C-alpha cells in the first residue's frame, strides 16, 4: 500500500459473455444493463463502455440469470431458475425488492396491463402462473393452469385489454391456450388445437399483431396461423404464395415485437426462413404480406423509438458461408414498410479471423433533424463486445473483450532485450570509441524491450473461449490477440515456454497444449509469445489422446526446451523430437518418470522412460474412490530455488529441511459428506519411487481445500465442520541434524523417512485462491497470497505459519525468536496487497519471480484481473521513493565549501600564531 | 548474484565515501583551529628547560671530560650547591579537555547513527570475503532478510569500514600525524626523581680513546672539489 495508488498496479473489470442485454434507455441516461453468463449483473456506460454498478452472483448455477426485463428506470431480473425475482434500480445501482418464488421450472416471463399502464409481472412456470406487483413485488395471484401436468407452457401474453394469454404445447401433438384475467386470475377461457407437425412454441412459433399466433411449418413450407383473439382453429398459409421457402435441416423462426407491453404487437415481424436469410411479413386479419426479404444476412434486430419500429439488418459487404472480409454492414429498415433507412448504414470490420458476430442489440433515438440515430452493441463469436456509432469517425465506440472474464492459463514472458591479444585490444578500444560517440551524441510492440530490472514482462493469457492474449504486465494493455477455432468450453489447456527471448538469433517460442474433453484428442499450438503469430514449425499431430505432459529442462540447438507427451497408449512423443533431441532423451531415458493420477478410479501410476521411447509400470498405488476421491495433486513448483538448505536451530546447530524435489502432495476428500464423519487426507507420495512419505488424515473437516506446496512446507486451508471454521494446517518436512545425501538428491536413495511437523491454525474468513510468493533465488521471505471472497489479497508471512511455534515460550524459542503458538491467524486490513481493487470471484493468483530479489510480480485473475508487485521483504534492494535529494546534495555542496573555508581559517590561524 | 539498483551506487555508496573523507578533513581542521596554547609563566618553562638540560647532560656527558661532568653533578644534586633543593613551589579546564578528548570519536559515532537513520533499509555492497553469520545483526542493520549472505552489508557498517580505512589516506594527503582519526604537572617529584637518576648515573668520557681510534684509519679527503 503506502498510499502510492496506481503507481505500478492496474486492475481491469471483465464480465463474461453477455447472455442477456438491455439497451433501451433514456438518451441522456447513457446506460446499458447486462447480465452475463458469469452470473453478473452490471451497468455499462453507453459512451465509453465502463461499469457503473456491477453485481456479481454465485459462480454456480444457483444464481444464474434466467430472464431480464427493463421497465422505466429499474431492471427486473430472475435468478436461480425462477427461484428469486429482483428489481434493480439502474440509477442508484441497488436492489428495489427481492422476492423468492415457489417451485416449478420457469418457462415464460411477461408483463400485464390493466388498461393503459403496466403494473404487474406475469411469471409462468411449467405448472403454474404467478402475478407480482411492480411497486413492491407482492404476489398478486397464483393460478395452476389446467392439464399442465401434460402440457409444457412456452409463452405468456398480455396487453392493455387487462387479460393474460398463456400458451402450452405437447411435442408432435395438440397445444393448449388459456385466457386468464389480470384483475383476478381465474381461467377466463381455454382452447386446444391440433399441431401434429409442431415441435416447440418458443423456438419456432411466435405471436404477432393482436396476439395472433404464428407457427412456421417446414413440413408443408407454410405458415400456420391462429387468430388467438377469436380463432379457435389454426389456419395455414403456404409461403409459396409469398414467394418464400424454408431451409433444409433448419428450424425457421418468427420474431415479433411489442414496443410496450400494454399495446398489441406490431403486425410486421421477421421470419428466419434459413440461415443467412430473413423475411419481413406483415400479418393483417388472416393474411400476411412480405415487406422486405433480406438474403445473406446474419443477424437482425428490432428497436422502438417510441412511435415507430426500426429493424437493423447485418450482412457483410460481399459474401465469399463465411464472409469475404470481416466487414459487416448494418442497415436500418422501417418496420411499417420494408424500406431501408437513408444515411443510416454502418460498416465495421472484425479484427480477428474465424469470428463472426453473434448478438446485436441496437438503441435508437431521434436526431436533431428527426432522423433515427442508432448505435449497435454487437457481441462476436469469441465473446467480444463492440459499440458501433452511426457517425463515420470511430465507427466503433468502445470495444470490450469480455472473453477475458474466464481465463484458463496465463504466463509471463520476458520482454526482448533492448587468439592474439592485439585483436582483442583493437576491438575493445573500438568499442570504447563507439560508446564514447554514443554518449557524446546525447548533446508499443514494435519497440518492445526488456526493462533493466526485468520488472516489466508480458503476460501470455489463454481464455477458455480459445483466445490468446498478450498483455503488457505494466500497463495492462493488450499487445496481440489470436483465436483458436473450435475450442470447447470444457477443453483442458497447458501453456509451456519452449524458448524465451534470451536467444536473439532464434525467435521466442511458446507451446500451448489444448485437449478437448469430449473427444480426448489433444493438439499443440506453437506461437511466438512476443508477437503472437504461430511459428512456422508445424507442431506434431497428436493422434492419440494424451494423459500428461512434461517440460524437460533439456533444450534443442535453438534453445527450445524439450517437451514430452504421454499418449493414451502410454507411448511418449517428444518435441521437437529431432535426432539430437531423440538421442539426448534416449540416452537420458531411465531418469525420466511420469506420474498419472486417475482421480476417477483413485489411482496413481508412475512410469519409467525406456531407451526406445516407451514407458513401463514402475510403481502403482490405489486410493479407493469408495472412501476417498482425489481432489488435488499439488506438486512443488519446478521453477523455484531454495537458498538455505538447512536452518539455524540456535544452540549453534542446524536442522536440515527435507528438500525432496519429486514430492507430490496429493490431497483427497472423504466421499462421506456427513458433517460429522467427513475427513480430508493428504499424502506426501513420492514422484519417482511412489513412496508415501506421510499419510495424514484430518477428521471432521470438509473441503474446499486450497493447498500451496513450496520448497519444503505445504499449507492447505480447509473447512472444519465440527466447529464451523476455516482452518489452516502447515506441514513442514525436516531431515535430521545432518544431511543424508548432500552432493545430490535422489528419490531412490532416501531410506530415512523425513520427520513431519504439523500445526493447525484458524482462519477467521473464507478463501478463494492461494499462492506462495516466489523469488528468483528464494532469498526473500515467503508469503501466501490469500484470496478472500471479498476480493482483497492478504499477504500472509510464511514465518508466521511455522509449525514449531511452541505453545509455551522457552529459552530455545526466544533464542530462535519463535512466537508462541497462536491458533488464530489475523486478517489485518493493512496486509492486503490491494487496497480497494477487489477481484470479485477470484480464480487464481499468479506469482512471478521477476528480477531483483525483493519484488515479486502478482497477477490475480478471476472476474477482474489485477496486477501489482509485492515486497515480502519491504523492497530492501531498491532506493526509497522518499529520498531527500535536495538534502543530500545540499549538505554535500554546503560542506565542500565548509571544508574550503575551514582550511582557509586553519591557514590564517596558523600564520597568525606563527607571527604572533 | 543480486541485481542491485544502480542508483544505490550513485546516492548511497559514493556519498558515504565523500562524507567520510570531508568529515575527516573537517574534524582535523576544527581540531587545529580549536587548539590554543595555554599561557606559561617564566618559572614553569625555566624549570622544564633546566630539567631538560640536566637530562641531556645525563644522556651525553660522555663527550665531556670527567671534571666538567662531576662539577655539573655538584651543581645539580648536592646539598652544598643548593640547586635541586631550593627549587620548588565543574572546573573549566577539565570540562574543556574532556570535550576535546570526546570530540575525536563521538562525532564519528553520531554521524554513523545519523547515516543509519538516513540510509536505513538498503543493501550497499557485498563484502568479498565470507564473514561469519553471527555478525549479521550489525552488518545488515535495516534489512529484514534472514537467509541473506553475511557478506552483504548495510549502510552503517559500510560507513564504519570507510571510516576505518581512511586514516592512512588522511596521513598520506593531509600530512603526517594528522589529528583526524579514531584512536611537567609536578616539578617537586620531578626534581627528586631527576636527583635520584643523576645520582645513579656515572661518567664515561667518550674522548678517552678517540685519538687511538682515529689514528687507525686515514682521514677521508675525496670530494674536496
Ligand atoms: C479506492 O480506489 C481508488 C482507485 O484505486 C483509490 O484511488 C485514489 O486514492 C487517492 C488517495 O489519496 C484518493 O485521493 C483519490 O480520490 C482516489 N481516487 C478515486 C477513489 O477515484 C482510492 O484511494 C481507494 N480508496 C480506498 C479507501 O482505498
Ligand atoms: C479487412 O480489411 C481491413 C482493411 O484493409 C484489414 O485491416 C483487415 O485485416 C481485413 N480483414 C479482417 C478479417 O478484418
Ligand atoms: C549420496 O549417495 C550416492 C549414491 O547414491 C553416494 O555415491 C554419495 O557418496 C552419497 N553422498 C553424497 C554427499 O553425494
Amino acid at each position: 500500500y503506502e498510499d502510492q495508488v496506481g503507481k505500478f498496479d492496474w486492475r481491469q473489470q471483465y464480465v463474461g459473455k453477455v447472455k442477456f442485454a438491455s439497451l433501451e434507455f433514456s438518451p441522456g441516461s447513457k446506460k446499458l444493463v447486462v447480465a452475463t453468463e458469469k452470473n453478473v449483473i452490471a451497468a455499462l456506460n453507453s459512451r465509453t463502455g465502463e461499469i457503473l454498478w456491477r453485481h456479481v452472483d454465485k459462480g454456480t448455477a444457483e444464481g444464474a440469470v434466467d430472464a431480464m426485463l427493463l421497465h422505466g428506470q429499474d431492471v427486473i431480473t430472475v435468478s436461480n431458475g425462477g427461484r428469486i425475482m429482483r428489481s434493480w434500480e439502474t440509477n442508484i445501482g441497488g436492489l428495489n425488492w427481492e422476492i423468492t418464488l415457489d417451485s416449478g421450472s420457469f418457462q415464460a416471463l411477461g408483463l400485464v396491463g390493466l388498461q393503459e399502464s403496466v403494473r404487474y409481472i406475469a411469471v409462468l412456470k411449467k405448472t403454474t402462473l404467478a402475478l407480482h406487483h411492480l411497486s413492491s413485488g407482492h404476489l398478486k395471484w397464483v393460478e395452476h393452469l389446467p392439464e399442465s401436468d401434460s402440457i409444457h407452457y412456452q409463452m405468456v401474453y398480455s396487453y392493455g385489454s387487462g387479460v393474460v394469454w398463456a400458451l402450452g404445447v405437447v411435442p408432435f401433438s395438440h397445444v393448449n391456450i388459456v385466457k386468464f384475467n389480470v384483475e383476478d386470475g381465474e381461467i377466463v377461457q381455454q382452447v386446444r388445437v391440433s399441431t401434429p407437425w409442431l415441435q416447440h412454441l418458443s423456438g419456432a412459433c411466435g405471436v404477432v399483431d393482436e396476439a395472433v399466433l404464428v407457427c412456421p411449418d417446414p413440413s408443408s413450407r407454410s405458415l400456420q396461423t391462429l387468430a388467438l383473439e377469436t380463432e379457435w382453429e389454426l389456419r395455414q398459409i403456404p409461403l409459396q404464395s409469398l414467394d418464400l421457402e424454408f431451409g433444409s435441416g433448419f428450424q425457421p423462426r418468427v420474431l415479433p415485437t411489442q414496443p410496450n407491453p400494454v399495446d398489441a404487437s406490431r403486425a410486421q415481424f421477421f421470419l428466419h426462413l434459413s440461415p443467412s436469410h430473413y423475411a419481413l411479413l406483415q400479418y393483417h386479419y388472416g393474411t400476411l404480406s412480405l415487406l422486405k426479404n433480406f438474403p445473406q444476412t446474419a443477424l437482425v434486430s428490432f428497436a422502438t423509438t417510441g412511435e415507430k419500429t426500426v429493424a437493423a439488418v447485418m450482412a457483410c459487404r460481399n459474401e465469399v458461408l463465411a464472409c469475404f472480409n470481416q466487414t459487416y454492414t448494418i442497415n436500418l429498415y422501417l418496420v411499417e414498410t420494408g424500406r431501408r433507412l437513408l444515411d443510416t448504414t454502418i460498416t465495421f470490420s472484425l479484427e480477428q479471423s474465424g469470428t463472426r458476430p453473434e448478438r446485436l442489440y441496437i438503441q435508437v433515438f431521434l436526431k436533431k433533424d428527426d432522423s433515427v440515430g442508432y448505435r449497435a452493441l454487437v457481441q462476436t463469436e469469441d465473446h467480444l463486445l463492440l459499440f458501433l456509432q452511426q457517425l463515420a469517425g470511430k465507427v466503433v465506440l468502445w470495444s470490450r473483450e469480455e472473453s477475458l472474464a474466464e481465463v484458463v492459463c496465463l504466463e509471463m514472458v520476458d520482454l526482448p532485450l533492448t587468439d592474439g591479444l592485439l585483436g582483442m585490444f583493437l576491438k575493445r578500444l573500438s568499442s570504447q570509441l563507439i560508446l564514447l560517440q554514443a554518449w557524446t551524441s546525447h548533446l508499443n510492440i514494435d519497440t518492445l524491450a526488456r526493462d533493466e530490472f526485468n520488472l516489466q514482462k508480458m503476460m501470455v493469457m489463454v481464455t477458455a473461449s480459445g483466445k490468446l492474449f498478450g498483455i503488457e504486465s505494466s500497463s495492462g494493455t493488450i499487445l496481440w490477440k489470436q483465436y483458436l477455432p473450435n475450442v470447447k468450453p470444457d477443453s483442458s489447456f497447458k501453456l509451456m515456454v519452449q524458448r524465451t527471448t534470451a536467444h536473439f538469433p532464434h525467435p521466442p517460442q511458446c507451446t500451448l497444449l489444448v485437449k478437448d474433453k469430449e473427444s480426448g484428442m489433444s493438439s499443440l499450438y506453437v506461437f511466438n509469445p512476443i508477437f503472437g503469430k504461430w511459428s512456422q514449425v508445424a507442431p506434431p499431430v497428436l493422434k492419440r489422446p494424451i494423459l500428461q505432459s512434461l517440460l524437460l529442462p533439456v533444450m534443442d540447438q535453438d534453445y527450445a526446451k524439450v517437451l514430452l507427451l504421454i499418449d493414451d497408449e502410454y507411448k511418449v512423443t517428444a518435441f521437437p523430437a529431432t535426432r539430437n533431441v531423440l538421442r539426448q532423451l534416449h540416452e537420458l531415458a531411465p531418469s525420466i518418470f511420469f506420474y498419472l493420477v486417475d482421480a476417477e478410479q483413485g489411482r496413481l501410476c508412475g512410469y519409467r522412460l525406456r531407451k526406445d521411447l516407451t514407458t513401463e509400470l514402475s510403481w502403482e498405488l490405489t486410493i479407493p474412490p469408495e472412501v476417498q476421491r482425489i481432489v488435488k495433486v499439488k506438486g512443488k513448483r519446478s521453477s523455484e530455488h531454495v537458498h538455505s538448505q538447512g536452518r539455524v536451530m540456535g544452540d549453534r546447530s542446524v536442522l536440515y529441511k527435507s528438500l525432496n524435489p519429486n514430492l507430490l502432495a496429493v490431497v483427497t476428500e472423504s466421499t462421506d459428506a456427513h458433517h460429522e464423519r467427513t475427513f480430508i487426507g493428504i499424502f506426501l507420495i513420492d514422484g519417482v519411487t511412489g513412496r508415501i512419505i506421510h499419510s495424514s488424515v484430518q477428521k471432521k473437516a470438509k473441503g474446499p481445500v486450497h493447498i500451496v506446496h513450496s520448497e519444503n512446507w505445504v499449507v492447505y486451508q480447509y473447512w472444519n465442520t465440527k466447529a464451523r471454521r476455516n482452518e489452516f494446517t502447515v506441514l513442514e518436512l525436516y531431515e535430521g541434524t545432518e544431511q543424508y545425501n548432500a552432493t545430490a538428491f535422489s528419490s531412490l536413495d532416501r531410506p530415512q523417512l523425513p520427520q513431519v511437523l504439523q500445526q493447525s491454525y484458524i482462519f477467521p474468513s473464507s478463501i478463494s485462491a492461494m499462492e506462495a510468493t516466489i523469488t528468483e533465488r528464494g532469498i526473500t521471505s515467503r508469503h501466501l497470497l490469500i484470496g478472500l471472497p471479498s476480493g482483497a489479497i492478504l499477504s500472509l508471512p510464511k514465518a508466521l505459519l511455522d509449525p514449531r511455534r511452541p505453545e509455551i515460550p522457552t529459552e530455545q524459542s526466544r533464542e530462535e525468536n519463535l512466537i508462541p503458538y497462536s491458533p488464530d491467524v489475523q486478517i489485518h486490513a493493512e496486509r492486503f496487497i490491494n487496497y480497494n481493487q477487489t477481484v470479485s470471484r477470484m480464480r487464481g493468483i499468479y506469482t512471478a519471480p521477476s528480477g531483483l530479489e525483493s519484488t515479486c510480480l502478482v497477477v490475480a485473475y478471476g472476474l477482474d484481473i489485477y496486477q501489482t508487485r509485492v515486497y515480502p521483504s519491504k523492497q530492501f534492494d531498491v532506493l526509497k521513493d522518499d529520498y531527500d535529494y535536495v538534502l543530500i546534495s545540499s549538505v554535500l555542496f554546503g560542506l565542500v565549501f565548509a571544508t574550503m573555508i575551514t582550511k582557509r581559517l586553519a591557514q590564517v590561524k596558523l600564520l597568525n600564531r606563527a607571527w604572533r | 548474484e543480486l541485481l542491485l539498483d544502480s542508483n544505490i551506487r550513485l546516492w548511497v555508496v559514493l556519498p558515504i565515501v565523500i562524507i567520510t573523507f570531508f568529515v575527516g578533513m573537517i574534524r582535523h581542521y576544527v581540531s587545529i583551529l580549536l587548539q590554543s596554547d595555554k599561557k606559561l609563566t617564566q618559572e614553569q618553562v625555566s624549570d622544564s628547560q633546566v630539567l631538560i638540560r640536566s637530562r641531556v647532560l645525563r644522556e651525553n656527558g660522555k663527550y665531556i671530560p670527567k671534571q666538567s661532568f662531576l662539577t655539573r653533578k655538584y651543581y645539580f644534586n648536592n646539598p652544598e650547591d643548593g640547586f635541586f633543593k631550593k627549587t620548588k613551589r565543574d572546573p573549566t579546564m577539565l570540562t574543556d579537555m574532556m570535550k576535546g578528548n570526546v570530540t575525536n570519536v563521538l562525532p564519528m559515532i553520531l554521524i554513523g547513527g545519523w547515516i543509519n537513520m538516513t540510509f536505513s533499509g538498503f543493501v550497499t555492497t557485498k563484502v568479498p570475503f565470507p564473514l561469519t553469520l553471527r555478525f549479521k545483526p550489525m552488518l545488515q542493520q535495516g534489512i529484514e532478510l534472514l537467509t541473506l549472505d553475511a557478506s552483504w552489508v548495510s549502510s552503517a557498517s559500510w560507513y564504519f569500514l570507510n571510516v576505518f580505512g581512511l586514516r592512512s589516506i588522511y596521513s598520506l594527503i593531509l600530512g603526517q600525524d594528522n589529528a583526524a582519526d579514531q584512536s611537567p604537572a609536578d616539578t617537586n617529584k620531578a626534581f627528586k626523581t631527576e636527583w635520584e637518576a643523576l645520582e645513579l648515573t656515572d661518567h664515561q668520557w667518550a674522548l678517552d680513546d678517540v685519538e687511538e681510534e682515529l689514528m687507525a684509519k686515514d682521514l677521508h679527503f675525496e670530494g674536496m672539489f
